[PDB]
């Protein structure tokens, strides 16, 4: 179980690259697993996996913010973004360079 | 009859760190050359509750890749972005496997 | 990070490299054996005295007596014959060891050229001998460890047959099936030669398959063989303790008590401040000469037996711990490499499920806790009753608790002491097994580190920081150190039991009343030397009497409380202190040096600090336990009377 | 002395629990651990196959099968789920209506299919069935008329549909070269190595229809699967389909885990067609289909191995074993266990693809 795949992640960690908001919304939002060999698209089957809990997609910070107000605009702590508006999504924070 | 000659001796970059995932162990600091000093501790609160994390100064950090190639991160916060944009928690993650156990009926493990 | 203890690591060595190393070690061991044999020459064949009874040779001696060497003779001519045989066999060992070192160097350089015939012998393919190799194997094991077990067993059969031949011709022991007398070890050597030849040919024609080791044999096979041989060494120690106590070995071990020894460092006759050798205590012996120590009072038979038994036992326990640690290193390697999910064998697949690991470790922990609590409560209650605090006499102690009559066959005098010894051994075995199982299963991720998203990425990483207020010592190396510290208690129990001590109570034999009445109420024909705490007081009489043992005492104690400095959580304090030291050493500038002091004061890494701490801890502890076993047996077969009738 | 050294080892266990009386039901539990490397170019392949089946109302038949394949290959997750009602219209024809879905990694598509499979032997001679006790080889041919409809919700589906529409019209050799596409891997080799031949498909016209639940590509095509005689899918048409034996639901939870050091196979199953009645009052375990053996032969001859194989036929109390070649090793009062010796030779024979018989005849 844990030894299969990356041992840190309970669910498959799918980071979201900065594919965004450059051509009719850029529906081909780039989802990349922790393995990183493949580069998938956000098809409804990936959403089925994500709601199944087997995978979990995460937004990074140090990049052009990915449709940050067009995907979802809940900004209570700036990290309340959800895809199907009832997702309970989690954002990865990186104040890498802006902090001392 | 005739054959040709043979010889055969065989026989006889822009690395980032996710502070949400980072736990503040600082092996990146040990893996960084002292002349650069890219890895640095940032303190948030009580040390025993996670407290300080680590950060990279992008301008100072110039494509050494020692941190990630060392593969010393326990938390997987040390990430590498690629020119095409893929992100790597680890250099080589083990493959995901469909796990289900084996029990022979007549063997002693049944 | 390749350190000075990683240069000889197997990952950098090939099969031929380790063959050469093993042969160099065998030759060096033969040279050391020659040293010891020379050290056992009691009277020189020149016509002069000999060496003063090294502990090494005092251990080696009874085995030599079993052979035609080393007569237990006070007669000078026969003792000179003993010295002659010892010296001759030492020279033979020297020659064979020199040839073995030469072969080891040849295999280390991968330069296998026969001087007489200018041909290069391939390590991967050859014939074992000119005709014998073609008779048996017709070739070579195809660079796979499973295929080598057959030829290895055949070589072991050859060695057994050669040992039988040597006993038959040089040592003059004709094989007969009488196992009480010496001259059956050669008959059993021949029997083992037959048996192991059969096993070797079977394993050559049918190689056993445990495909885990074959790939990275350098660590997997190393770990498996090391743990197996550690258990073999523990079994050998047990067998040695049983046999050396048998009447069959008695002519070769009890006679060791009959004869006296002049040991190196044994106290000498003390001269006064004014001894005109042109006052001296014990004037019959020469000045500054070693006073004889009588074997009967010293119990040299059981002292040598204990040295042998505990040497093998501790070596086996250490080998078990190292096998588990190296197996954990290999498991971590395959876990980072992704091969842990691909092993496909029972020795891994059963532990692949983390819940099975949890169940196994929890069962071990529960058994350890239950047994340890039971035995410790028994011990402390016995101590309370014998010291009579809270108004309890020893009638309330666990003197009734004998081993079961069915299980009483394996004890001399059934008592609570044997019960507590067995329970303490089981409890300590499970106590160390907790950490051994942790190494085995949690090399990469513990269930806590599965829940909390961290993973172990190295065999020698210090920790993961102060996150969660912990993370100290989760490396398999640190778990090995904890396992060693936990097994220190079990090894101490073993040593104290074989030396003779009341483990069932703490202060047995002290001037308190019910401590002395233990023997009266227990009906024991053996008077155990003393209780756990009184053991030091009773057995340091000789250690203080002998200057050499006192020197070892001091050095071991220094080593231990120097281990303290690197064991504690103080590495950062030592680092800043070393920076202050460096700054003041730079302040030796302007003390008229005109020399740039480029000397940074070094402080060990935590992965190195724990290494040094455990090494010094174990070293001091068992340098002192050597004195425990070298104080003497001092067990008198006389029950103690009650202080009050 | 001996030859062919340095062999690997395969440990296998099998159990066939038969059911007494007229019920030909069986419970097959098999385990296998092989230390030989697999023949997977994408080696780390673990697949779990859940084949459930339920008896729908037998007024018209239409037993319902439900297959769920979940395969992780090179850390690529694939899942195919098919639920289909299948019914033998007549003894030669079969008609099915079903739905299903594939999902590889990210891309998933659902299909609704109907299918008429007309299976005809190349000959039905009374003399043959009069003279032979059991014809294992039987020549014949299947004709599948398959109408499959897929909503084109994903853009990949749309591009592929446009490509196929262009291809079917631009090239008449498509009907041939589609066979080249139809075998993803070495299946083209296994086709001729297994005795199967596949005719050029005949398209009946694939067309797109505007569906409210997304546009649907509806493709109708017929193809002919001819058999040399080894093919279970043709020669054993009477079998392969418990038309009337499904008085109870049945299941299979098979799976394997394959990686660079080994293969781990676990099959649990309950099958209604394990036992076949024979002449003279004898009943037997069904003859092994030969397509499995032959298709396994391609990968079974890649390493030299020794097999430790056990098999337990839990025979019903009302039957006694007969005509068992190889013979049984251990004899219980009702159970019968084959192991070692000749049976081990047979296991090594069929692991490499040998089409041999293991006649086991049980009778009252
Ligand atoms: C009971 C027999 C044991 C065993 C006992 C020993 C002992 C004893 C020694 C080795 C040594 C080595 N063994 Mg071993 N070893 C076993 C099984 C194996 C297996 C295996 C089955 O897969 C392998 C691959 C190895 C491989 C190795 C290498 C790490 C090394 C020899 C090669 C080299 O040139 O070293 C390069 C270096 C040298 C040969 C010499 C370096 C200098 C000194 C002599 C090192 C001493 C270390 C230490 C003090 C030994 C103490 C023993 C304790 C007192 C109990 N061992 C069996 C089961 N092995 C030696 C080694 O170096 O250990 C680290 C060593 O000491
Ligand atoms: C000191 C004894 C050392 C030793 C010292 C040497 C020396 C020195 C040389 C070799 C040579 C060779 N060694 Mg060596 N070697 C030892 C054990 C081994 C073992 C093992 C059994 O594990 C292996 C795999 C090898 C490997 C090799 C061969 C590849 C090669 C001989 C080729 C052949 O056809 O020779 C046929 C015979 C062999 C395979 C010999 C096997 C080892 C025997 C037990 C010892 C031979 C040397 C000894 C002093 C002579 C008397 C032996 C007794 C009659 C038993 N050695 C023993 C323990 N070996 C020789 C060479 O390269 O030859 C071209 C060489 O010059
Ligand atoms: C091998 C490396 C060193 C060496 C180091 C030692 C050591 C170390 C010791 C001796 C001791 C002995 N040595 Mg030497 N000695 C060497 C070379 C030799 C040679 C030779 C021609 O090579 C000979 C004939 C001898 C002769 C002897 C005897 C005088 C004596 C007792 C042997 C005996 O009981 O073996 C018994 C023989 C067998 C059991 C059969 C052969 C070995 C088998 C195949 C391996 C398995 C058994 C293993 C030793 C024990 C493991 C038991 C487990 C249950 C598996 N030495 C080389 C140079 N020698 C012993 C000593 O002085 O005792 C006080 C001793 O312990
Ligand atoms: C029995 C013969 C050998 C043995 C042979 C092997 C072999 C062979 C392998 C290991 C390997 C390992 N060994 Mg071991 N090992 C033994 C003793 C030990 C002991 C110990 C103190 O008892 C420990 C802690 C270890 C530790 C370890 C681990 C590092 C690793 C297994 C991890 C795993 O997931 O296990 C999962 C746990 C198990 C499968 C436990 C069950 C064991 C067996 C298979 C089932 C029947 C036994 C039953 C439970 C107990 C009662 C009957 C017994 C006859 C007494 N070994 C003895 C000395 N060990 C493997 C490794 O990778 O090495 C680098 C490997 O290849
Ligand atoms: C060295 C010899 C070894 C050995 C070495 C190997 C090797 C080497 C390989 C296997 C493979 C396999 N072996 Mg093996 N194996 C041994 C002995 C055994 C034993 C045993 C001990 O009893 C068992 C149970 C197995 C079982 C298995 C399987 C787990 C696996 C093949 C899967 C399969 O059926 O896919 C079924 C596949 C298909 C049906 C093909 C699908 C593709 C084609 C294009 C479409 C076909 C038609 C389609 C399905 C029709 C659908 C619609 C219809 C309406 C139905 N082998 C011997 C001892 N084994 C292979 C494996 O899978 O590796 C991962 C492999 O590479
Ligand atoms: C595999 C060898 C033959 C083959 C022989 C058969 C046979 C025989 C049958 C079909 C049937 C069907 N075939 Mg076909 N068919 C093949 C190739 C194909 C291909 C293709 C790969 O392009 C396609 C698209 C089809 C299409 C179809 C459908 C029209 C139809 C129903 C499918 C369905 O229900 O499956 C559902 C999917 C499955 C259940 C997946 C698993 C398939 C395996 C073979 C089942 C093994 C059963 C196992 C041993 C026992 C299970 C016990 C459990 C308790 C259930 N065939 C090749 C040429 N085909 C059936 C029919 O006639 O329908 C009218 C039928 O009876
Ligand atoms: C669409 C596919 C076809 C079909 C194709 C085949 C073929 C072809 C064969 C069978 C065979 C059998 N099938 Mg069917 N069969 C169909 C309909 C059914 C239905 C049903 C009412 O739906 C049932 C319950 C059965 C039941 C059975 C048994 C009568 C028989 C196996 C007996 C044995 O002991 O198995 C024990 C077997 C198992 C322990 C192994 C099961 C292995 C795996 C799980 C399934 C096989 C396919 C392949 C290896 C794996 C999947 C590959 C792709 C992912 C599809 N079939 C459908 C319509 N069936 C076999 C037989 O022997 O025929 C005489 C055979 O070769
Ligand atoms: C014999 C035993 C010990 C020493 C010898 C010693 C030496 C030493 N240590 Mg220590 N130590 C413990 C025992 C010993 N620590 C224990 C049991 C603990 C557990 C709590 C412990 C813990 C800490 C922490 C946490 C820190 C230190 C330091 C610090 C020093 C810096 C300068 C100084 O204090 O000199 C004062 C000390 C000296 C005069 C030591 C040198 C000769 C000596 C008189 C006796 C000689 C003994 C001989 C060297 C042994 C073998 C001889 C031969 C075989 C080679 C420094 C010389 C630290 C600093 O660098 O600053 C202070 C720091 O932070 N410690
Ligand atoms: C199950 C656990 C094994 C049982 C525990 C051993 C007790 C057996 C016993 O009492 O034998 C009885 C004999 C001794 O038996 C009597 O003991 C008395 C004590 O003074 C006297 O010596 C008597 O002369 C002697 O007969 O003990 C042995 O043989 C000692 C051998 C050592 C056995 C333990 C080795 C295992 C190493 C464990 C290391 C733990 C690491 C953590
Ligand atoms: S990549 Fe180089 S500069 Fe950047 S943090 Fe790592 S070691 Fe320092
Ligand atoms: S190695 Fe990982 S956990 Fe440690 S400081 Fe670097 S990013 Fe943080
Ligand atoms: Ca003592």
């Amino acid at each position: 179980g844990p030894w299969s795949g990356n041992a840190v992640h309970k669910a498959e960690k799918y980071f979201i690259t900065s594919a965004k908001r450059d051509r009719d919304g850029k529906l081909q939002i780039e989802l990349v697993p922790a393995s990183g060999r493949r580069k998938l698209s956000p098809t409804p089957e990936m959403i089925r996996r994500l709601i199944d809990g087997e995978i979990e997609i995460y937004i990074l910070t140090t990049q052009p913010d990915i449709a940050i107000d067009m995907n979802k605009e809940i900004i209570d702590m700036e990290n309340r973004y959800v895809i199907d508006f009832d997702k309970r999504g989690v954002k990865w924070t990186m104040r890498e360079i802006p902090v001392f | 009859p005739v054959e040709n000659k043979n010889q055969a001796p065989a026989p006889g970059k822009h690395y980032f760190i996710i502070e949400n995932l980072c736990v503040g162990c600082g092996l990146c600091l040990d893996k960084c050359p002292p002349k650069v000093n890219a890895i640095g501790y940032k303190f948030y609160g009580d040390v025993q509750e996670g407290g300080f994390r680590c950060y990279i100064d992008q301008a100072a950090c110039i494509s050494c890749s020692a941190c990630f190639s060392g593969d010393e991160c326990p938390s997987g916060a040390l990430i590498e972005v690629l020119p095409d944009g893929e992100v790597l928690d680890f250099s080589y993650t083990p493959p995901e496997r469909l796990d289900f156990d084996l029990r022979f009926l007549h063997r002693f493990h049944r | 990070s390749t350190k000075w203890y990683q240069i000889f690591d197997t990952e950098k060595l090939d099969d031929e490299q380790v063959v050469g190393g093993h042969l160099a070690l065998l030759g060096v061991l033969g040279f050391i054996m020659g040293i010891y044999y020379i050290s056992g020459i009691q009277v020189f064949p020149w016509g002069a005295p000999g060496f003063h009874d090294n502990w090494f040779y005092l251990t080696i001696k009874p085995r030599m007596v079993s052979l035609g060497i080393d007569t237990y003779s006070t007669k000078t001519a026969d003792l000179e014959a003993a010295g002659a045989r010892l010296l001759g066999w030492a020279a033979f060992h020297f020659l064979v060891g020199s040839v073995l070192i030469f072969g080891g160097w040849r295999h280390w350089t991968h330069n296998l050229t026969n001087p007489f015939t200018g041909r290069c012998g391939n390590f991967r393919d050859f014939r074992f001998l000119g005709k014998f190799g073609d008779v048996v194997f017709n070739g070579t094991s195809a660079k796979s460890y499973k295929e080598a077990l057959g030829p290895h067993a055949v070589y072991m059969s050859l060695l057994f047959l050669g040992w039988g031949i040597v006993m038959w011709a040089i040592l003059g022991f004709a094989p007969i099936p009488d196992f009480q007398t010496i001259n059956s070890e050669t008959f059993m050597s021949f029997v083992f030669a037959v048996i192991f030849f059969a096993l070797g040919i079977y394993w050559w024609n049918n190689p056993p398959n445990a495909a885990i080791h074959l790939n990275d044999d350098m660590k997997a096979a190393f770990s498996v063989h090391l743990t197996a041989i550690g258990y073999i060494n523990i079994a050998l120690g047990c067998i040695a303790f049983v046999a050396f106590q048998q009447p069959s070995f008695a002519p070769y071990y009890k006679e060791l008590d009959k004869l006296v020894f002049y040991l190196y460092g044994e106290p000498f006759n003390r001269v006064s401040f004014n001894f005109v050798e042109q006052a001296k205590e014990f004037a019959d012996f020469p000045a500054y000469a070693i006073l004889p120590k009588s074997g009967e009072a010293f119990g040299m038979a059981r002292v040598v037996t204990n040295l042998i038994v505990f040497n093998h036992i501790i070596c086996g326990v250490l080998y078990v711990f190292a096998g588990v640690y190296h197996g954990g290193q290999y498991l971590l390697k395959i876990q980072l490499n992704g091969m842990y999910n691909q092993i496909k064998s029972i020795w891994i697949t059963k532990g692949r499920d983390q819940e099975v690991q949890v169940k196994i470790l929890g069962t071990v922990m529960a058994l350890c806790f239950a047994t340890m609590l039971s035995v410790y409560a028994v011990i402390v209650w016995n101590t309370i009753c014998e010291l009579n605090i809270f108004g309890t006499n020893i009638t309330m102690s666990f003197y009734w608790l004998k081993p079961l009559p069915i299980f009483q066959w394996m004890f001399a005098d059934p008592s609570i002491n044997d019960w507590v010894m067995a329970h303490v051994i089981t409890a300590g075995s499970l106590f160390s097994l907790i950490a051994l199982v942790r190494i085995a299963f949690f090399a990469h991720t513990s269930p806590l580190w599965d829940d909390l998203g961290l993973k172990k990425n190295s065999y020698s990483f210090p920790c993961l920081g102060p996150v969660y207020g912990g993370t100290c010592g989760v490396s398999i190396q640190d778990q090995l150190w904890f396992a060693m510290l936990w097994g220190i208690k079990g090894l101490s129990a073993v040593c104290w039991y074989i030396d003779g001590a009341w483990i069932a109570s703490m202060m047995y034999g002290v001037p308190a009343a019910d401590a002395k009445a233990w023997d009266s109420i227990a009906h024991l024909h053996h008077h155990y030397t003393s209780g756990i705490f009184y053991y030091f007081w009773t057995e340091t009489v000789t250690i203080f009497s002998s200057s050499h043992l006192s020197t070892i005492l001091m050095i071991g104690h220094l080593v231990w409380f120097i281990s303290f400095a690197v064991w504690f959580e103080d590495r950062g304090s030592r680092l800043e202190g070393a920076d202050i030291q460096t700054r003041t050493i730079r302040w030796l500038g302007k003390k008229f040096l005109n020399r740039d002091v480029n000397f940074r004061f070094p402080v060990l890494t935590i992965s190195d600090s724990k290494l040094a701490g455990t090494f010094l801890y174990f070293g001091g502890t068992f340098m002192l336990v050597f004195l425990f076993l070298a104080n003497g047996f001092y067990q008198t077969n006389s029950p103690l009377p009650p202080p009050v009738s | 002395l001996f030859g062919s050294n340095d062999v690997t080892t395969a440990h296998s266990d099998y159990e066939i629990v038969l059911e007494g009386g007229s019920s030909s039901w069986g419970k097959v539990k098999a385990r296998a651990k092989v230390n030989a490397p697999p023949a997977s170019p994408l080696l780390p392949a673990d697949c779990d196959v859940k084949l459930n089946v339920k008896p729908l109302d037998p007024a018209k038949g239409f037993v319902r099968i439900s297959a769920v394949f979940e395969s992780i290959v090179d850390s690529t997750k694939n899942k195919l789920t098919i639920e289909a009602d299948i019914a033998n219209e007549t003894k030669e024809r079969r008609i099915s209506v079903g739905e299903g879905m594939v999902s590889v990694g990210d891309f998933s598509h659902t299909f609704s299919f109907e299918g008429s499979v007309v299976n005809l032997f190349y000959y039905r001679s009374d003399a043959v069935r009069r003279n032979v006790p059991n014809p294992i080889y039987m020549q014949g041919r299947q004709f599948h008329d398959i109408l499959m409809k897929v909503p084109l919700d994903n853009n990949d589906l749309i591009d592929t549909w446009e490509g196929t529409v262009k291809a079917i019209g631009s090239t008449g050799a498509f009907n041939d070269w589609i066979r080249d596409f139809w075998f993803i891997g070495p299946a083209f080799t296994a086709l001729n190595e297994g005795g199967q031949r596949i005719s050029r498909i005949e398209v009946n016209g694939l067309n797109t229809e505007s569906g409210p639940k997304g546009p649907v590509g509806v493709s109708r095509w017929r193809f002919s699967h001819g058999g040399s005689g080894m093919v279970d899918s043709i020669s054993r048409w009477a079998e392969l389909f418990p038309s009337d034996k499904l008085n109870r639901p049945a299941q299979v939870e098979a799976g394997f885990r394959s990686d660079s050091q080994g293969i781990e196979v676990k099959v649990d199953g309950e099958f209604p067609g394990v036992s076949v009645d024979a002449g003279g009052g004898l009943r037997r375990i069904l003859n092994h289909p030969l397509i499995p053996l032959v298709h396994h032969g391609m990968v079974g001859k890649f390493n030299n191995f020794n097999v430790d194989a056990q098999l337990k036929v839990v025979l019903p109390k009302g039957y006694k074993i007969r005509y068992a070649a190889p013979q049984y090793r251990s004899q219980n009062l009702e159970e019968y266990r084959w192991s070692g010796g000749a049976y081990a030779r047979w296991v090594e024979h069929v692991c490499k693809g040998g089409v041999g018989q293991f006649e086991i005849l049980y009778a009252q």
